[PDB]
């Protein structure tokens, strides 16, 4: 599920003593797998051809030995003194025996307070507490205060707005009487000064 | 060593460094501008050197934005805490944040390096064709220096993208501030490239783009395609760093946080369809104008909740603590600062007072009021949060009252005028101008002089 | 080692010499001169001044000074 | 651990190449005195020497079949160690996530040095804060200024050492009697006769105890080109 | 919305009569710029700043803990000036939850 | 109002005065404000209240200003900024008085009213 | 009380401009020939060989720290065994009149306090609503008039006249139809 199934690392065996796949170039020689399986036998029907390991005999009085010592650790045992241990199932009695690094809290050397100090947990507590609750309050308080405050500054931001709005008004009446009665509009006034 | 070290830190202090540096001589092109336009008539630049002046205001805008803001903001302070914020040891790709550092630096000197030796002409900094293909070998050394400035951006925005991968805390706003900004470099630049690249092929490879039977409207689409995400790309890190300062100084937990992240993501996405705003005037078909000028008052909306965010993160706030840093001061004077510059947009966003107000100095103190004043005092006010990690010293801000005012008074005094002579009206670009004129640039123009001497008081 | 905790460690220990603080001051006036001296070699260059006289480009009073 | 990459062929095992060639001392080295590498190989050779002898592992107790294999019998002193190795290990590619600290049972806060910088979220649902970033130093009870969360930092430090694998093996590991080089000639003629090898590892071994050389087909698998 | 761990009445409940709100400064102390001794050198000046350290500081309460100083972000917890290299053991950002495993409890 | 009905918890002051007492005050020099409104030596700690005897939760506000002048002071003791004055001693009035707030209220709205439409109109 | 004049005694005023004499009358370029010291200079800087041209990480004075059990040196805690208890003092920072200089007393009172929150989810909710929805409703009330302000532009109108407009470098022409 990882590398598209390529391993990153893995075994190659060589049938011939004196082989070097990086100073010869021949075009004989077949690699095999950790296994043992040719490289011309694809990996579809190698994987499923059952490979199982085998210890030599005199192994088995100890790999009993570990069995009855440790009764979760047998089935594992027999399989493999019986040569149905897979790589697979290596796989599994590895893994179902690995606990965790433990780690305790009792061992850590603690900063320095004295006993009159360590007397006084409760009070810090008590007024961290009473901190909390005061700072809590004040925020509804103050969130009130300001953002009313606020539509001062609109009221204000109105009146003066509205200032402008009268002098645009006055304008535009000004403006209306200009062409009509104003007598600085003047008409057949102007003549063109020609080409100096 | 110097030059090798590859530490995020340093290269943090260096981005600094040099935007301070490459902002004497952006500071110094816009007291040219103010003071040439004290009255009419010339003054210090000759009637027969007009081309200079053309030259100023190209090289200021240019430089301002592309060589100063965006390294500071951008550069600066985002490759001094990310990693911080992020509870990351290092920035995911310490070699190519060197590179961007020295980058940045080349591309400077060949500009400045044109000046000196090239005949001195403008375009603007907007490079509109035909003007731009029809210049000398300035505008080729111009386009180099962007091209060239281009490089150090994407690669420092794929630099901050990777944090993602590794950040191993909680995203905090600030990071998500420069997440979006690193994506909106990421889709803008190409496009900007390839429109660079066709102004090349008419400057030097004989391409006939922009002359007739091509559209020179073309390049302005592709060009504002860029451009307007581009100050989008300068004002989101400045608002990242208010939130942080915001909730540190006032001991307040952001409010809202997961709206003020979408806000950001908003306004980006937003900000990339909006572009044609600045092309109003070219005479775009109705329905496209409608278009445009329809999604771009939709830009308030998030900006809007950004902002009353903000307001809620000062109130309340305890007295017993001073309030007189200049962090808090600057960070304050951003909000109110701000609506000021975005207000103004909105009015402009209007196509018909658009078409009154378009090439005229309303435009101009609309932008300063939010880059020239709002983006250098969110730099400067995430600079001062950051001194004790910084360690800088040999400077008199962290508690300076006088300076927050005088800085305050005075830049509005050159700026405030400019929205005035926009109904006057007084075009962009020129230096010289009608007599009627004169009283409100007067007024500006001692502004400019009186916030450069309240820059020596600060060491 | 103790002096290589801190980056910058000379300067943030306040050991450093002030002559890397003269560089980038220079460094940043050399900057600001790329826009002045152009400007006067450009006014020498079309007109033979190195800066104008203020309204000499229009018609001035007799007694103009 | 999910941060680490991919096994190496050394995490297996280690080529025969990398036997040390005096074995003679090898194998009369105290454990603190053995190296990485000589550590590998004297715990392989005196491993193998007592699983190639099927007749004698029934007989052998499970405290003596640990020590030929090189297996440390596990204690409250040594687990404690091991399990809070693993522990700082883990974390550093994973998230920090455990039951609400309080006095009684502080959240344990691994570290090498005397600080690392931890941070509170509070409790469960509504009772989770914003994060609030401290430095936890060595030696004080913290306890967080929002939710009341008690935090604790454990060092993983023994005698001007941190802890390790290597460090708990040996200070917790006792030699046993000194390896019998008769019983590795003995297996190493088991399996090993008429040229067929079945305990490669115990016939380069023997060969390095005879001086290198010594028996058939050695100097030729000693013999390399380049 | 955030609004404080929440409280149970039984736990507002004193165990004298005399408890009131324990009256603890958590101002730090007077402070200004660090002060470099002149004899030390650029090696002792570097242990001088590392002991100057406002994140290194507490207030111990009445029972012995202490609350240590705290941000909303990681970028106050390097020491300041930031060194070359800041955070070399990953800083824990510490999750609570109600699960449980047994192999944790002993009987 | 948050010791009134809110919170029962927190020391409830005395009014000592609804207007800020003003105070000449010298740069370096600390101060020690009365925030029970019983001391006699207005707006200071008088060695003989509250404040002084640490009663009830009442103790003395240390203030020290940063340049000389003369500063108004809290006489509410209720004031948002206290020690100084802000406004709360009139805010604090209406609270008890709210009939004579509002003609205040509207005399200076009033005013202010006819000053800015008679300058734009 | 002036604090500064707690500790006058340890600043005494400077004689060199920048802290260094001349480099004639002596050399702090130099490397320190102080035994121990070879990686600084005279005037207590390093050495540009220590941190440049012999670099470390260049390849320069290769030396492993780590031995061959993969161990390094590492401090211990301050441990001290009582009540039947092995317990550890953490370190407590040096007071900071020794690291600042101002005496340690009279200093304002800053009471504990948990963060201030805003309360009451149902009206924050609301606020929150508003706080988008109020200018959503502004551009709502802009959109009708910014329509109408447009289709007035692009009206098709009966005009009787027209008058050509061409812009050059730098003047303006006009074309117009001429009297029959
Ligand atoms: C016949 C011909 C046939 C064909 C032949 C073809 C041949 C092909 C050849 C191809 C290759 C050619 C190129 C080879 C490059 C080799 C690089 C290399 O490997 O170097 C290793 C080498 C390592 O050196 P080392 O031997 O170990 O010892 C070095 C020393 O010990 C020093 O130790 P250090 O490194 O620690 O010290 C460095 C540092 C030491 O620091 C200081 O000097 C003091 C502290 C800083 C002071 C404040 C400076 C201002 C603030 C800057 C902030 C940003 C900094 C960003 C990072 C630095 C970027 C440079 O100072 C500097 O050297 C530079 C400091 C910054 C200068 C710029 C600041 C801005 C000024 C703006 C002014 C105008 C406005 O690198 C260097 O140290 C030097 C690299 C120099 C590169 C120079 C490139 C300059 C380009 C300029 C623009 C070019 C176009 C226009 C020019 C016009 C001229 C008129
Ligand atoms: C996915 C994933 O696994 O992400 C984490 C994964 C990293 O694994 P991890 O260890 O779980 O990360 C820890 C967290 O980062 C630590 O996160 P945390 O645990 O603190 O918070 C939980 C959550 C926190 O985050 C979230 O849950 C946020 C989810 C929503 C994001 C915004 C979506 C867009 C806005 C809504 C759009 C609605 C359109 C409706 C259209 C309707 C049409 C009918 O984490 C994440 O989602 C982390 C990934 C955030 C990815 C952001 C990528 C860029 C977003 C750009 C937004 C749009 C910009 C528009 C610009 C203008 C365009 C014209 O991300 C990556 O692998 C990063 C790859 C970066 C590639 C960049 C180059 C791409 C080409
Ligand atoms: C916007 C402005 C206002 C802002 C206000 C707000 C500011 C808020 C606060 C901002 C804070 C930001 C963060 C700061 C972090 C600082 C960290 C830090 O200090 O890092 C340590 C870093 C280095 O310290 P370190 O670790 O001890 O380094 C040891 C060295 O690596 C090794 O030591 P070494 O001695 O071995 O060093 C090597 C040294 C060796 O040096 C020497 O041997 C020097 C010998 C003396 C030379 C002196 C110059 C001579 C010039 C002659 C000119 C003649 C003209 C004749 C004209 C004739 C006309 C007829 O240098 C070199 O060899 C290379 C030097 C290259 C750089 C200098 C370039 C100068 C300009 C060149 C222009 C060339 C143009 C060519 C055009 C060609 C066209 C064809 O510090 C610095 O580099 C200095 C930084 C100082 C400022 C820090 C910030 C303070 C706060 C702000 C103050 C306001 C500044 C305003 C801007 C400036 C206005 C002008
Ligand atoms: C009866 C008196 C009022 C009479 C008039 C009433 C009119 C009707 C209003 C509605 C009804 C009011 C009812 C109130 C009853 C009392 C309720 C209550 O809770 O009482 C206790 C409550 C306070 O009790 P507390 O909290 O317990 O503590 C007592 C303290 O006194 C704490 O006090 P506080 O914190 O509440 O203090 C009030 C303070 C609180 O607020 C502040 O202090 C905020 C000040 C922030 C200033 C930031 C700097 C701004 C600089 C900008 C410079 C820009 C230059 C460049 C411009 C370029 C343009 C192109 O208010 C102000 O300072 C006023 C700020 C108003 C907005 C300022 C901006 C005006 C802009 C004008 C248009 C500009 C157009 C061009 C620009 C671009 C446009 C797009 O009292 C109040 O709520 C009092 C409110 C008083 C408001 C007075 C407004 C006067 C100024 C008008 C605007 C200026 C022009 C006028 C011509
Ligand atoms: C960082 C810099 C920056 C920022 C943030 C903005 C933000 C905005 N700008 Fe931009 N703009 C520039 C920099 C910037 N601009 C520059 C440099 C140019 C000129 C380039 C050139 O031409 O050469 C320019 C030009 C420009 C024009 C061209 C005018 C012309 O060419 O004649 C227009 C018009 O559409 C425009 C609109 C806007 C809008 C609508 C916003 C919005 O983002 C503003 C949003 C903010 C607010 C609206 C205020 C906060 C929100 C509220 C208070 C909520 C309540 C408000 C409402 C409900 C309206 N800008
Ligand atoms: C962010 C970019 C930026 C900044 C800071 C400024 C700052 C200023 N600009 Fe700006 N300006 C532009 C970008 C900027 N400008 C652009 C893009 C144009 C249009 C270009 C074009 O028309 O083609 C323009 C045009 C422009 C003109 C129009 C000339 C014309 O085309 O006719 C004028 C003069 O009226 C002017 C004046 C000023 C002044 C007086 C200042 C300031 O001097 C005001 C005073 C403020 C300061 C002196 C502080 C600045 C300090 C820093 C920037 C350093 C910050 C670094 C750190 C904090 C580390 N500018
Ligand atoms: C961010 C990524 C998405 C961007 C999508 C932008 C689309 C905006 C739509 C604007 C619109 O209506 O287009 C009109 C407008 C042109 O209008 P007129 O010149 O008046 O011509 C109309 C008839 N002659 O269209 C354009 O310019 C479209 C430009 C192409 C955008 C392509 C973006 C590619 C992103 C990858
Ligand atoms: C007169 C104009 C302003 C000059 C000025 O302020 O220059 C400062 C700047 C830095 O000096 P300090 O801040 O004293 O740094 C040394 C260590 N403390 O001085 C110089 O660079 C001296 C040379 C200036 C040449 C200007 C042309
Ligand atoms: O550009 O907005
Ligand atoms: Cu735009
Ligand atoms: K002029
Ligand atoms: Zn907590
Ligand atoms: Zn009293
Ligand atoms: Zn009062």
């Amino acid at each position: 599920a990882y590398n598209g199934g390529y391993p990153f690392h893995y075994v190659v065996q060589y049938d011939d003593p004196n082989y070097d796949c990086e100073a010869d170039f021949e075009f004989e020689e077949i690699p095999r797998d950790e296994f043992g399986v040719p490289a011309h036998i694809p990996p579809e029907l190698s994987t499923q051809i059952r490979h199982t390991y085998y210890v030599p005999p005199q192994y088995y009085p100890f790999l009993k030995k570990l069995g009855e010592d440790t009764p979760e650790l047998k089935p594992y045992t027999d399989k493999l003194i019986m040569g149905d241990m897979t790589y697979d199932d290596y796989e599994e009695m590895f893994y179902k025996f690995a606990k965790p690094l433990k780690i305790y809290r009792s061992r850590l050397p603690l900063p320095y307070r004295t006993d009159e100090e360590i007397s006084q947990e409760k009070y810090v507590n008590w007024c961290g507490r009473w901190y909390s609750y005061r700072q809590r309050l004040q925020g509804d308080y103050y969130s009130r205060h300001y953002f009313r405050d606020w539509l001062i500054g609109v009221m204000l931001g109105m009146y003066l707005g509205n200032l402008c709005v009268q002098q645009h008004r006055q304008y535009r009446v000004d403006m209306k009487l200009f062409y009509l009665e104003a007598p600085e509009h003047k008409i057949n006034w102007v003549k063109p000064r020609g080409d100096l | 060593f110097y030059i090798l070290v590859n530490n995020n830190k340093r290269i943090g202090i260096y981005y600094i460094k040099l935007s301070i540096i490459i902002g004497i001589l952006g500071i110094v092109l816009s007291y040219i501008i103010r003071v040439e336009l004290y009255n009419s008539g010339n003054r210090i630049i000759k009637y027969d050197n007009v081309n200079y002046y053309n030259m100023v205001i190209t090289l200021h805008g240019l430089l301002m934005i592309f060589y100063i803001i965006m390294p500071g903001l951008y550069g600066g302070i985002p490759l001094y805490i990310l990693p911080i914020l992020s509870v990351i040891t290092d920035i995911v790709l310490p070699r190519i944040n060197n590179i961007s550092i020295i980058i940045v630096l080349i591309s400077y000197i060949v500009v400045i390096n044109s000046i000196v030796i090239e005949y001195n002409i403008g375009t603007g900094w907007t490079l509109y064709p035909p003007l731009s293909i029809i210049g000398t070998v300035i505008v080729n050394m111009i386009l180099y220096g962007l091209i060239i400035i281009g490089i150090s951006s994407i690669i420092s925005a794929i630099n901050f993208m990777n944090i993602l991968i590794v950040i191993d805390g909680i995203i905090y706003v600030y990071i998500w501030s420069i997440i979006i900004t690193s994506v909106l470099l990421i889709i803008s630049l190409p496009i900007l490239n390839g429109i660079l690249l066709m102004i090349l092929s008419d400057i030097y490879f004989n391409s006939i783009y922009f002359i007739l039977n091509g559209d020179v409207v073309l390049y302005q689409h592709l060009f504002w395609y860029f451009g307007h995400p581009e100050v989008y790309i300068l004002i989101l890190p400045a608002f990242g760093i208010i939130s942080i300062i915001l909730s540190v100084l006032n001991n307040k937990i952001i409010f809202g946080m997961k709206s003020m992240i979408l806000a950001i993501i908003m306004i980006s996405i937003l900000g990339s369809i909006v572009w044609a705003h600045h092309i109003y005037t070219v005479g775009l078909e109705l329905d496209t104008k409608i278009y445009f000028n329809n999604l771009t008052l939709i830009i308030s909306i998030p900006t809007g909740n950004k902002i009353y965010n903000w307001i809620i993160l000062y109130i309340g706030s305890y007295n017993i603590l001073y309030n007189g840093y200049q962090s808090l001061i600057f960070s304050i004077m951003f909000i109110i600062i701000f609506i000021i510059g975005g207000i103004t947009g909105i009015i402009i966003s209007i196509d018909i007072i658009d078409i009154g107000l378009h090439d005229t100095y309303y435009i101009v103190s609309h932008f300063h009021y939010i880059l020239s004043i709002g983006a250098v005092i969110s730099l400067l006010a995430g600079i001062l949060l950051l001194k004790d990690i910084i360690g800088y010293y040999n400077v008199i801000i962290k508690i300076n009252k006088y300076f927050g005012l005088l800085l305050f008074i005075n830049i509005n005094i050159i700026f405030t005028p400019q929205f005035i002579i926009g109904f006057n009206v007084m075009p962009r670009r020129i230096l010289e101008y009608s007599d009627n004129i004169i009283v409100w640039n007067l007024i500006s123009s001692i502004g400019s002089i009186s916030t450069i001497l309240i820059l020596l008081s600060i060491f | 080692n103790l002096e290589d905790h801190f980056d910058l460690a000379e300067y943030m220990m306040k050991m450093h010499n002030p002559m890397s603080e003269y560089l980038y001051w220079i460094a940043g006036f050399v900057s600001g001169l790329h826009g002045i001296l152009p400007l006067l070699h450009s006014n020498y260059y079309f007109s033979g001044m190195f800066l104008p006289r203020d309204n000499d480009n229009t018609q001035l009073c007799d007694d103009s000074w | 651990y999910r941060h680490w990459h991919r096994m190496s062929e050394d995490d297996w095992a280690l080529p025969l190449d990398s036997m040390p060639e005096d074995v003679k001392t090898l194998m009369a080295t105290p454990q603190t005195e053995r190296g990485f590498v000589e550590d590998y190989w004297y715990n392989r050779i005196r491993g193998e020497a007592t699983l190639l002898d099927p007749e004698a592992l029934p007989s052998k107790s499970y405290i003596a079949l640990a020590r030929d294999m090189g297996l440390q019998i596990v204690d409250e002193p040594s687990s404690h160690m091991m399990g809070l190795i693993e522990l700082y290990e883990y974390l550093r590619g994973a998230s920090f996530v455990g039951p609400f600290g309080t006095i009684e049972n502080p959240v344990l806060v691994p570290a090498v040095g005397q600080e690392r910088v931890v941070a509170c979220t509070g409790g469960v649902g509504d009772e989770e804060h914003f994060t609030l970033w401290f430095r936890c130093r060595e030696g004080f009870m913290y306890r967080c200024g929002e939710c009341d969360q008690i935090f604790m930092l454990v060092r993983l430090y023994y005698e001007d050492r941190y802890w390790t694998q290597t460090l708990v093996r040996d200070t917790f590991m006792s030699d046993g009697d000194m390896f019998d080089l008769k019983t590795l000639e003995r297996v190493h003629k088991m399996w090993n006769k008429d040229e067929m090898v079945r305990w490669e590892v115990g016939y380069w071994a023997q060969d390095y105890v005879l001086g290198k050389g010594v028996l058939p087909g050695m100097v030729e698998e000693h013999t390399r080109v380049n | 919305i955030y609004e404080g761990q929440t409280v149970q009445e039984s736990e507002l409940i004193p165990q004298e009569d005399d408890w009131v709100i324990e009256e603890t400064n958590f101002c730090l102390g007077r402070n200004c710029y660090v002060r470099f001794r002149e004899e030390d050198d650029l090696a002792r000046r570097a242990l001088h700043q590392m002991d100057s350290q406002l994140n290194k500081m507490h207030t111990r309460l009445r029972d012995g803990t202490v609350i240590p100083y705290m941000s909303f972000h990681p970028d106050e917890m390097v020491d300041r000036p930031a060194p070359i290299h800041t955070f070399s053991e990953k800083p824990l950002l510490k999750w609570t939850w109600d699960e449980t495993y047994e192999e944790a409890y002993d009987d | 109002t948050w010791t009134e009905i809110w919170w029962e918890h927190d020391p409830t002051p005395k009014v000592a005065q609804y207007r800020p007492y003003v105070c000449t005050v010298e740069s370096g020099k600390v101060y020690w404000w009365c925030a029970c409104g019983e001391s006699k030596t207005q707006p200071w700690v008088d060695g003989h209240c509250k404040c002084s005897k640490r009663e009830g939760g009442f103790r003395p506000r240390r203030w020290e200003p940063e340049h000389d002048g003369v500063r108004l002071f809290c006489g509410c003791k209720s004031c948002f900024s206290s020690p100084t004055w802000n406004g709360g001693c009139f805010t604090k009035w209406m609270q008890s008085n709210p009939a004579g707030g509002m003609l205040y209220c509207f005399a200076a709205a009033f005013g202010f009213g006819t000053l800015t439409v008679y300058r734009k109109f | 009380k002036s604090y500064y004049d707690d500790f006058k005694d340890r600043l005494k005023p400077g004689k060199y401009t920048q802290g260094r004499c001349p480099q004639s009358e002596g050399d702090y370029r130099q490397e320190s020939k102080t035994i121990g010291r070879e990686h600084l200079n005279d005037d207590g800087t390093r050495s540009k060989r220590y941190t440049v041209k012999e670099a470390d990480a260049l390849g320069y004075h290769y030396h492993p720290p780590i031995d061959k059990k993969g161990q390094v040196y590492v401090k211990g805690p301050n441990t001290v065994i009582e009540r039947g208890q092995t317990w550890i003092k953490g370190y407590e920072l040096p007071s900071m009149e020794y690291t600042y200089g101002p005496k340690q007393e009279d200093i304002p009172f800053y009471p504990r306090v948990k963060l201030n929150v805003w309360g009451n989810y149902n009206l924050v909710m609301k606020v929150e609503f508003l706080f988008f929805y109020l200018p959503t409703i502004i551009v709502f009330g802009i959109c009708i008039p910014v329509y109408t302000i447009n289709f007035a532009q692009e009206e098709v109108i009966y005009t009787t006249m027209t008058v050509k407009v061409t812009g050059r470098q730098w003047y303006w022409v006009y074309e117009v139809e001429s009297p029959t």
